[PDB]
């Protein structure tokens, strides 16, 4: 459930 | 070079996400950043502060190169050098490295 900056 | 980040002060190897956020929250400043090795194979994270919030961006090591989104670089050091000069997230650039103590 780690939130990262969205891919792409 | 492929492993040149291993002697960079902004690289923290297996620092955890929580440890990275703790460091970024001590004296918060937009543009602050560090790089850490994630607990997944061939994976790193840039942990940084931009526009008043703390965020994390995944970087993939693919063979000899690294990828951030669709952008390929020869190495992590080259990636970090580029994002000191050009924005990483919105208009924020990497400016204030959090150094290993």
């Amino acid at each position: 459930s780690s939130v990262y900056v969205p891919d792409e | 070079g492929s492993h040149m980040h291993e002697s960079k002060e902004w690289y923290h190897a297996s620092l955890t996400r929580a440890q990275a956020e703790h460091m970024l929250m001590r004296v918060p400043r937009d543009g602050a950043f560090l790089v850490r090795k994630r607990n997944e194979p061939n994976s790193y994270a840039i942990s940084f502060r931009a526009e008043g919030k703390i965020k994390h961006c995944r970087v993939q090591q693919e063979g000899q190169t690294v990828m951030l989104g669709n952008s390929e670089f020869d190495s992590l050091v080259d990636l970090i050098s580029y994002y000191e000069k050009h924005p990483l997230y919105r208009k924020m650039k990497l400016r204030y490295p959090i150094n290993e103590e």
